[PDB]
RNA sequence: AUCGAGAG
DNA sequence: ACTCTCGATG
């Protein structure tokens, strides 16, 4: 498993990542220091000799180079202590190990490599500084931030391994997977956020702003569009300029609620032949969803077409939201006075009819549920309240917040941040819970030593009023801090026991293939499955389609 | 109604109405035979397997069956006609795009997906936080659990 | 990273000119992404910022400490009386065209870390370097100029790709590759095979 | 033993596998200043050169197929349709 | 004159406050980019350290040693290193002066930027003299001797770029705010309640006019009148600041007319 | 350690020249040029100086990357019209436009105290 | 003279310990949190200051009590990893390898445990003029 | 340093989780993650 | 260390106004808030600079070596 | 429970019905009870399914319990994958483990079983029953350093 | 600033961590699993 | 030329959640089987309630947008409020009503009526006068 | 070789 | 029953 299975080999790397907005996606920002370093044989043919001459005098510490030169009687050359560095008369058929270039098919890598996603084919773009500068929508299949990630580089030593890496393992091949049938990658962060805040329909854009933006495409066509707006004033909407970076041809509809094609919450979305109709964009439709736009655009006008989509749409919305701007305080998770008041009151008779089913309980007057105690069912009553409680205060607080909300926008857009993260900030964090019940009496009959014993009260048992805004109490701070404990906890186990069952079921089905008949076997020629699937598809080529012959009534299937 | 299947009928029929610039009112060059026959004509080609002896055929025909439902229940005569309005040229065309996106669809010998089966279900199983459920849940199945934590029974 | 679990390397380095300011013309020493609040639900991390900035202002020292009646609308009248938005926005304006921006920006002082992960200690490149003598394999380490593992799931990773060639290449040419000579009887390591 | 040139049942397209293959060799081969059966027009990668080989099916190279029980399909690059 | 308008609002030796009326947004951005960055300096580029007994280390000394203020005034007669067909450095180009100190009396031992002492030939341009803004007249304090602790070094200064090293800059901050009104609606404005009782009011306010609620929105308005605030740190004077900023932005546009005439060579 | 030297930003290296022409492919009269060791402080003056222009169709610069200084201004202008002579029209415009602004900063500066 | 007292677990098993030394006394503001009244009476103990709770890592947390507990527990693991002034002494001393900071400062919001930490004294980082904006997307 | 010389370590039902008897006692916040978390305690 | 020669965020010189600082503070009894007003720092920056510094070369000075 | 329903007149519609859920497993004598409907009665135990029902409908139940996992967290994972893996497991006769004590066993080759948890005692057992390696397996081609039958090396490539 | 409680081997700063045990002398009583064959055990350490 | 030309009366003005564009409900003063919605930038052209709108449908007054210059140009408009957008549905309500839906880059427009000269064209200015 | 701390 | 990075001691 050591020095068989996998071991330590020669041409790689290992660098800490970076986002890089002007880069493409099947690109990868290589240091020029590892550029230097790591090298490829390249034989000397009559279409490079020039090239690979100028290389090796330039030879190394200088990129783009070579480090070493092979002869024909197997000979190395070193072009760091030869003599001969200066003179060298390449012969056809001689091998130059040279700098990695632009270009190249490389492969980049993060530990741990649990699906085919986590190692896929980059094309290397030489630049200063010591990080591996990546694309933004190549985040989510390597499961990556930058807030101290390293990541692995694999560098090919023959034309036909590169060859498997550039018509296998390249990352605009790596879109749509065959792992849940959809796109893995799509826009996210401020590209999301951004392309939020440009659709909407408040949004117009002035002359100057619209060309620097139309001229950032590399697609563009040169071609001035039609401004929505012609008098008063000259203006364009985000959607109008944002639909220069979709191909033509492409072809989207998807209804939401109350989508009725004139739409007065401009919800949903429609796009005409490259041309978005109508709706806000956000990650209903550029995310990585199933029928998402980056789905329907690699299935249409290819891979390459939808890379360069990536391409396009971040260095647009980017530029836009650039120049916009977007930020978040403290003041996006302040509701108002009275819905504070409401929010308090709230919690205040979730309280008290947690005191009356107690009370209720103590007069023996509780009957238990039909296959549970008369404590358990008190348990999963209080425990129900107060959790009612949490979200009837956080919906109140989320109904508070305005449009102009950050918090809210974010929420929107689907960049980041869901309901719970205002609820537990704005209104109160909720009860607190260790091993499926709430915080259980570590002293005799009580929690805490401040408390009196048999206290079932709320706050004894670990419920939070208070707000990340208001600022926790003690108790409240302590339970959240038990908690939160069991979470690392269960955290690390839960990354254990995956860590081992994803290698079990590797080594399971490990020698299984589709052979040349479509018969799914293994290495002693078993049939597991006659027709791969049951149906003899590629999981990458299929996308949930509506059999609208099951449904309706017999009356309207005839009509 | 809404499952996986392979190739997007919708989007082809989007592009026919699309690419030739059909009107909505228009009648259309077309026949009944041309339709039916020409539907059923297709069936023929989606292949999955090439066998030439009844064992294969038959796996054929149960391989390709649900696209083939499919098929029929988009490209019915009432439904081409008078919902998409197609021409010749443009049936034509949908027919043999048809063919061509469902014969890239098929998995190419040689796909390693034992592994990438044992992938596509661990690598979820990483991102997971009254029955037992999630991760022991998934430890319990894949030790064939002898004595589970939550026997249940569902009776109708 | 900050004082509140928000680690992160940086980005880029923009000079003065293309960052960002206020009509003060105070310019930012440090730019984080506002993405990094909601989901990690780090209040204390802006209510820092806005004590820390009234402290600043007023030259006094910001009281910081856990259970204290001290609060957000407190220290937002204390900033208002300094004469700034009470939540800690400030209208600014964008480096490269001198356009303002339409979103406010939060703003305001914070006392950040400096932690001991550099990259210039981190970052290792290999090509062809010293081998072991055991298993004649890349050694172990960026100190000792080795190679980088690779491991069993990155085979996996090869064989779900398809590629056969660079799952050799990757056992073979890029570690240990070795000849050997076997008797066709035998069919062992038995063979004395005196070459030349 | 063998399989007769009819009564094949393999796919007639050719797979990704059998491309990266055939292009990955025929460049290996072209990376060695090999005779190239097609106009360069300008072009210098082998890789591209191989692919543009192929484009006009001017590869001379064989694909045996092999079946779980031993048996094998012979399928020659330019027979095989190229639809990806 | 016929263009652009200047309106001098406050005026001292550090500080100028003034309206740029009838100017475009780029050149004022481009204005405030240029004092920023692209006006020549004179500070330490080079620290040859001899003796060093004290506690800081040598490069954390030369560190700041870059970072003092030096006079600049004909900084324009002085050249680059880079330029001069010297080698190194000479009096051409660069401004030596040294640096001396060591622990006397038993108290600690201040080192300021006054004891920098000028040793290269001047001749007769006003250059290399550490401004000392202070009020004892000490100038900035370098470092701190002990008893014994010597520190001897000497220090040549070169013509750089605040674009190149921050230590090069001439201004420090540049105050720059256009419609304090929000009447163009460059900016939409934050708020719980009321927009404008939660944001503070603007100096600026008190020269334009209040937009009125019977008036519709004035789409067909630009950005006419800027209100700056230049601060200069020393090195150079603050109307040499703009003037030099000016100038530069010329200059540098004047290159790129002078390349578009170079060009059109066979 | 792999940081570029600062000098980069201003110096030109080997070769490369200042301003770099080249004919626009896209759409007919127009241009791409290069503008190599600068930043937005010209790039946004120039395009805003070439909007004034009544007969100019097109004018927009962009930064490719702020990691190397320079960026790409394209311009398209009207028939009978060298771009060549827009982008010399709206320099001297800026020119004029500078110099004036200094003279009444300087009659402005003499009139002061303190 | 009895006034403070040394109590473990086990004793602490048998007392009641009061939070604050004001719930022994017998229209508010909505800005404060929301704290429960006192339904105890007997008390034997008092809390000297909750904030005690904590340890040397954790006292170095602003409002921790406004924190999600693992963004706190994060806190108390990196800050062990910041650079500043780890002695005085640190140029007279031979170690493997050390960091100081050039120009170290005493944080804007501390809390009252630091100083018995010596944090102000001897600090970790500095204070920087953060924003928190979307710029250019790096 | 002063949070090395107030450590705590244990060998080997939940001695990971946070027990209510740490209140005082153990720092709530401060432990390790990943492997030794819950272990290896604070004063 | 010793008080910064400049301020990070703007560049203002505050090196030459540590001394004075300390005099403002002692000397003439005013608080932290009006002896940075004094010295001409406005911007909260320059005045974060001076109030936030810790001087450490004091103690550093109290060894012989 | 709720339920979709054909109704009489084409559509579905929602008809609710009582459901019996229980704690305690006993398939063996629960569904022979006269009164509730014998072909609907379903446990989570995949275990009695496969006892009672037979291999196939321990597959189903099989599928049915993994695929509930991998929904039940809100994700999903195409059908062919969790198929291949129960296929897998229920191919043997029974139902096979993904331990060492499952799929381990099998009959495959020495090499490939040694590369997972019982390496030694692998090779040992192989060595005294004298196995024969097809090299056809993987791990065993890695370990041999060839070019394993995966994807690009399934065939061969020669001249005509 | 040193606060000291370490010791100095070999040049090298040394700190013996706090070792967490369980009390001896102390008598416990635990409940044993179904399979098990005893139900309830009390037990003590003595030192 | 031009393709429709008709007077509407203001019958609603909604800000939903906007602050530039309100979706305004309009009916025709002539046909009272016709009628109109169109969102519509207050901002620049503001529309109170009860307005008297002079609306028209033009296919011309593709090329690049040229800055209009000088002009000295055939902006044949002179009206008040004038956009350019595509026309993307042709909803028939009955045989004595069809209507039809505009998009101006996200501002949308439903008009119904009933006798149409309005085809599938990316021809679609929509003058506003009054 | 082992052990300890730490990084995702 | 995943990759890294340092330190220590034999
Ligand atoms: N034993 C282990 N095996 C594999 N990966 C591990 C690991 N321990 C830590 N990691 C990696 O370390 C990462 C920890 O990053 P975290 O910051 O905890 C994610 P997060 O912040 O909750 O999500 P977010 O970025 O969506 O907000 C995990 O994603 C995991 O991939
Ligand atoms: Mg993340
Ligand atoms: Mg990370
Ligand atoms: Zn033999
Ligand atoms: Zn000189
Ligand atoms: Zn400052």
């Amino acid at each position: 498993r050591g020095n068989l299975m996998g071991k330590r080999v020669d041409f790689s790397a290992r660098t800490v990542i970076s986002g890089d907005p002007n880069l493409e996606l099947d690109q990868v920002g290589v240091p020029k220091s590892i550029a230097k370093t790591l090298t490829y044989p390249e034989v000397v043919t009559p279409y490079n000799i020039d090239r690979l001459t100028q290389l090796v005098r330039n030879g190394p510490n200088e990129h783009p180079g070579a480090k070493y030169v092979i002869r024909d009687s197997g000979d190395r050359i070193d072009l760091r202590y030869s003599k001969r560095a200066g003179d060298i008369q390449l012969q056809y058929g001689w091998k130059v190990e040279r700098h990695i270039m632009d270009n190249d098919p490389v492969l980049f890598n993060r530990q741990p490599s649990l699906h085919k996603m986590s190692m896929m084919a980059h094309r290397v773009k030489v630049i200063p500084y010591s990080t591996f500068r990546l694309n933004l929508s190549v985040t989510s299949p390597y499961n990556a931030d930058f807030d101290g990630d390293e990541m692995n580089l694999h560098v090919p030593q023959s034309e036909e391994t590169r060859a498997e890496l550039s018509q296998l393992c390249a990352v605009p091949l790596q879109i749509v997977s065959p792992q849940s049938n959809k796109p893995c990658m799509g826009i996210v962060q401020d590209t999301l956020c951004g392309i939020r805040k440009l659709t909407l329909r408040d949004t117009f854009i002035e002359l100057d702003q619209v060309l620097n933006m139309l001229y950032w495409v590399p697609d563009w066509d040169g071609v001035i569009p039609t401004p929505a707006i012609i008098k008063p004033k000259p203006l364009w909407s985000g959607k109008q300029i944002l639909s220069v970076a979709i191909p033509n041809g492409i072809h989207l509809q998807r209804f939401d609620e109350g989508t009725t094609l004139l739409s007065p919450k401009d919800n949903g979305m429609l796009i005409i032949d490259g041309q978005i109709i109508f709706g806000v964009v956000e990650k209903k439709t550029v995310g990585s969803s199933n029928g998402g736009l980056i789905h329907v655009v690699t299935r249409e006008k290819g891979p390459q077409v939808c890379a360069k989509l990536f391409g396009n749409i971040q260095k647009v919305v980017n530029f836009w939201l650039l120049h916009n701007g977007f930020s978040t305080g403290i003041g996006d998770t302040i509701a108002d006075g009275p819905t504070m008041r409401e929010i308090t009151e709230t919690i205040a008779e979730a309280k008290k009819k947690v005191l009356d089913v107690t009370k209720e309980a103590q007069a023996n007057l509780l009957t238990a549920k039909h296959g549970m105690t008369l404590r358990e069912s008190f348990e999963d009553n209080v425990v129900r309240f107060l959790n009612e409680a949490r979200d009837k205060a956080g919906r109140l607080a989320e109904v508070n917040l305005k449009d102009l909300n950050n918090v809210k926008q974010m929420v929107m857009a689907g960049s980041k941040g869901s309901f719970i993260n205002i609820a537990q900030m704005s209104a109160c964090v909720g009860q607190q819970s260790v091993e499926g019940k709430r915080i259980a009496f570590g002293f005799v009959d009580r929690t805490l030593p401040h408390f009196s014993k048999d206290d079932y009260s709320p706050e004894s048992k670990g419920f939070v009023e208070n707000s990340y805004l208001r600022g926790l109490t003690p108790q409240e701070f302590f339970f959240h801090a038990m908690g939160g404990r069991e979470g690392l906890i269960d955290t690390a186990v839960k990354t254990a026991e995956t860590g081992y069952i994803q290698r079990r079921l590797v080594k399971a089905l490990e020698d299984i293939m589709v052979h040349y008949d479509n018969t799914t076997r293994n290495s002693l020629g078993n049939v597991i499955q006659f027709i791969y699937g049951e149906d003899g598809m590629d999981a990458a080529h299929i996308e949930k389609q509506s059999l609208d012959t099951i449904g309706g009534s017999d009356a309207a299937f005839e009509k | 109604a809404n499952w996986p299947l392979p190739v997007n009928i919708r989007r082809i029929i989007q592009n026919a109405q699309q690419t030739f610039h059909i009107d909505h009112t228009k009648p259309s060059d077309l026949t009944i035979k041309d339709i039916v026959l020409g539907v059923k004509d297709l069936q023929e080609n989606l292949l999955v397997l090439r066998g030439k002896n009844e064992i294969i055929q038959n796996a054929q025909r149960d391989a390709v069956t649900l696209f083939c439902c499919l098929l029929r229940s988009r490209l019915a005569t009432r439904r081409v006609l008078q919902e998409y309005r197609l021409t010749k040229q443009a049936f034509d065309w949908v027919l043999s795009n048809i063919e061509a996106q469902f014969l890239r669809s098929v998995v190419h010998p040689g796909e390693m997906v034992g592994v990438l089966a044992a992938q596509s279900i661990g690598e979820p199983a990483t991102q997971m936080t009254k029955v037992t459920s999630g991760v022991p849940r998934l430890k319990e199945i894949l030790n064939v659990a002898k004595n589970m934590k939550t026997p249940s029974l569902t009776v109708y | 990273a900050s004082r509140h679990g928000q680690k992160g390397t940086i980005g880029i380095t923009y000079r003065r000119e293309d960052m960002p300011f206020t009509a003060e013309g105070i310019v930012p020493d440090l730019i984080i992404n506002p993405h990094a609040i909601p989901s990690r639900m780090t209040v204390a991390h802006l209510i820092e910022c806005l004590l820390s900035k009234v402290a600043a202002l007023s030259g006094n020292e910001g009281d910081a400490s856990p259970f204290t009646d001290i609060t957000v609308e407190g220290i937002s009248k204390l900033l208002r009386e300094h004469g700034y938005q009470s939540r800690g926005f400030e209208v600014m304006y964008n480096g490269h065209t001198g356009k303002k921006l339409m979103a406010q920006i939060f703003f305001g002082p914070t006392y950040y870390q400096r932690l001991r992960h550099m990259v210039d200690d981190k970052i290792h490149a290999r090509a062809r370097g010293p081998m072991q003598v055991l298993t004649r394999q890349p050694v172990e380490g960026r100190s000792r100029d080795g190679g980088l593992r690779f491991g069993e799931m990155e085979r996996d990773c090869m064989i779900a790709h398809g590629a056969a060639s660079f799952l050799k290449e990757r056992l073979m040419e890029a570690s240990d590759a070795f000849r050997v000579h076997i008797c066709g009887i035998c069919g062992l390591m038995t063979v004395i095979a005196k070459l030349n | 033993k063998a399989i007769p040139k009819d009564q094949r049942a393999t796919t007639p397209y050719m797979t990704k596998y059998e491309r990266a293959r055939i292009l990955g060799t025929r460049a290996l081969q072209i990376s060695m200043n090999a005779p190239v059966f097609v106009d360069l027009e300008g072009e210098t990668d082998p890789l591209r050169i191989a692919m543009k080989e192929l484009a006009e099916k001017k590869i001379p190279l064989v694909i045996r197929r092999y079946l779980p029980d031993g048996s094998f399909e012979d399928w020659s690059v330019e027979e095989l349709i190229v639809d990806l | 004159e016929e263009g652009p308008q200047v309106k001098i609002r406050e005026a001292s030796k550090d500080n100028v406050d003034f309206i740029l009326s009838n100017v475009d947004l780029a050149m004022a951005n481009s204005l405030r980019r240029v004092m920023i960055a692209e006006i020549p300096t004179l500070a330490i580029d080079s620290v040859e350290v001899e003796t060093n007994t004290t506690v800081l280390a040598d490069e954390f000394i030369a560190h700041r040693l870059g970072l003092i203020p030096l006079q600049s005034m004909d900084i324009e007669q002085l050249e680059y290193s880079r330029d001069c067909f010297c080698e190194d450095h000479c009096d051409k180009c660069s401004v030596v002066l040294t640096l001396q100190a060591f622990g006397e009396s038993e108290s600690t031992t201040n080192v300021y930027s006054k004891d920098l002492v000028i040793v290269s030939n001047l001749m007769g341009r006003n250059i290399g003299h550490p401004i000392i803004q202070d009020k004892e007249g000490n100038g900035v304090l370098i470092c701190k001797l002990r008893k014994g602790q010597e520190l001897k070094l000497t220090c040549v200064a070169k013509k750089g770029i605040a674009k190149e090293h921050a230590k090069w800059g001439p201004a420090a901050a540049i105050e720059f705010e256009y419609d304090p009104w929000n009447k163009l609606k460059h900016t939409d404005y934050w708020y719980e309640q009321d927009s404008a009782k939660e944001w503070p009011q603007s100096k600026n306010c008190e020269y334009e006019d209040p937009p009125n609620e019977g008036d519709p929105f004035d789409y067909k308005a630009q950005a006419d009148t800027f209100y700056m605030n230049v601060e200069s740190v020393g090195s150079i004077p603050v109307d040499q600041v703009v003037v030099r900023g000016i100038d530069t932005l010329q200059k540098k546009v004047a290159s790129i007319l002078l390349a578009l005439t170079q060009m059109d060579q066979d | 350690m792999n940081a570029p030297d600062r000098f980069e930003l201003f110096l030109l290296g080997e070769g490369e020249s200042k301003l770099k022409i080249d004919p626009d492919t896209k759409a007919p009269n127009a241009v791409v040029i290069t503008f190599e060791k600068e930043d937005h402080t010209l790039g946004n003056l120039i395009r805003a100086e070439l909007l004034n222009d009544r007969k100019v169709l097109f004018a927009a610069y962009k930064v490719e990357h702020p990691f190397f200084a320079r960026f790409k201004l394209r311009i398209q202008t009207t028939e009978g019209y060298d771009p060549k002579d827009a982008l010399k029209n709206a320099c001297n415009s800026i020119i004029n436009k500078l110099g004036a602004l200094k003279t009444n900063f300087e009659t402005e500066w003499n009139l002061q105290t303190l | 003279e009895g006034l403070v007292e040394y109590i473990d677990a086990e004793e602490e098993e048998s007392i009641l310990i009061a939070m604050q030394p004001e719930d022994l006394e017998p229209d508010v503001d909505p800005a404060k949190r929301i704290r429960v009244s006192h339904h105890a009476t007997t008390f034997t103990h008092c809390e000297i200051h909750p904030s005690m709770i904590l340890g040397v890592a954790a006292s170095i947390i602003p409002f921790p009590d406004h924190n999600q507990s693992p963004r706190n527990t994060y806190q108390s693991a990196m800050g062990k990893q910041a650079m500043g002034v780890f002695l005085t002494n640190y140029n007279v001393r031979m170690d493997t390898m050390a960091n100081i900071l050039y120009y170290p400062q005493k944080p804007l919001g501390t809390t009252r445990a630091m100083e018995y930490l010596k944090f102000r004294e001897l600090p970790a980082g500095q204070n920087a003029i953060v924003a928190i904006a979307c710029y250019s997307g790096y | 340093t002063l949070s090395h010389l107030r450590r705590t370590n244990t060998p080997i039902a939940k001695p990971r989780q946070l027990h209510n008897t740490h209140w005082g006692l153990v720092c709530p916040a401060e432990t390790p993650e990943g492997q030794a978390c819950g272990l290896v305690k604070n004063l | 260390m010793i008080v910064p020669v400049r301020c990070f965020s703007c560049g203002k010189v505050v090196g030459d106004k540590w001394e004075s600082y300390l005099n403002l503070l002692q000397e003439d009894e005013l608080d932290e808030g009006t002896a940075l007003s004094r010295l001409g720092l406005k911007r909260y920056c320059c005045r974060r600079m001076i109030l936030t510094h810790v001087d450490l070369i004091e103690k550093f000075l109290r060894y012989n070596p | 429970y709720d339920r979709k329903v054909p109704s009489p007149t084409g559509e579905y519609v929602k008809e609710p019905e009582w459901v019996l859920e229980t704690d305690g497993v006993n398939l063996s004598e629960v569904m022979t009870v006269p009164g509730i409907d014998p072909t609907r009665i379903y446990t989570n135990s995949f275990i009695d399914i496969m006892e009672v029902l037979g291999i196939e409908a321990g597959r189903a139940a099989l599928y049915k319990e993994v695929y509930n996992v991998i929904a039940s967290d809100g994700s999903y994972v195409n059908y062919r994958h969790m198929a291949l893996l129960v296929d897998v497991m229920t191919t043997q006769g029974g139902l096979t483990s993904v331990t060492r004590h499952g799929f381990n066993r099998s009959n495959t080759g020495a090499l490939m079983r040694c590369s997972f948890e019982e390496t030694v005692e692998i090779l040992f057992e192989a060595g005294a029953s004298a196995e024969l390696d097809d090299c056809r397996g993987v791990s065993e081609n890695v370990i041999l350093g060839q070019m394993a039958p995966i994807g690009t090396g399934a065939f061969d490539v020669m001249i005509d | 600033f040193d606060m000291g409680g370490y010791f100095i081997i070999n040049g090298s700063e040394k700190v013996l961590i706090a070792q967490e045990r369980s009390a001896g002398n102390i008598v416990q009583v635990f409940k044993k699993a179904a399979p098990s064959p005893i139900s309830h055990v009390a037990e003590i350490r003595s030192a | 030329n031009t393709l429709f030309d008709d007077i509407f009366q203001v019958s609603e003005v909604d800000p939903g959640r906007y602050n530039k564009v309100c979706r305004i409900e309009a009916a025709s003063t002539t046909q009272d089987q016709c009628k109109l919605t169109l969102d519509i930038n207050v901002e620049l052209f503001p529309v109170a309630a009860q307005d008297s709108l002079t609306v028209t449908i033009a296919s011309s007054l593709t090329r690049s947008w040229r800055p209009p210059q000088a002009g000295d140009r055939s902006l044949a408009d002179d009206y008040d409020y004038v956009m350019y957008g595509t026309a993307y549905k042709f909803e028939e309500v009955s045989k004595d009503l069809i209507a039809v839906y505009y998009s101006f880059g996200g501002l949308l427009m439903r008009l119904e009526g009933n006798y149409l000269n309005n085809l599938k064209q990316e021809n679609a200015y929509l003058l506003i006068r009054r």
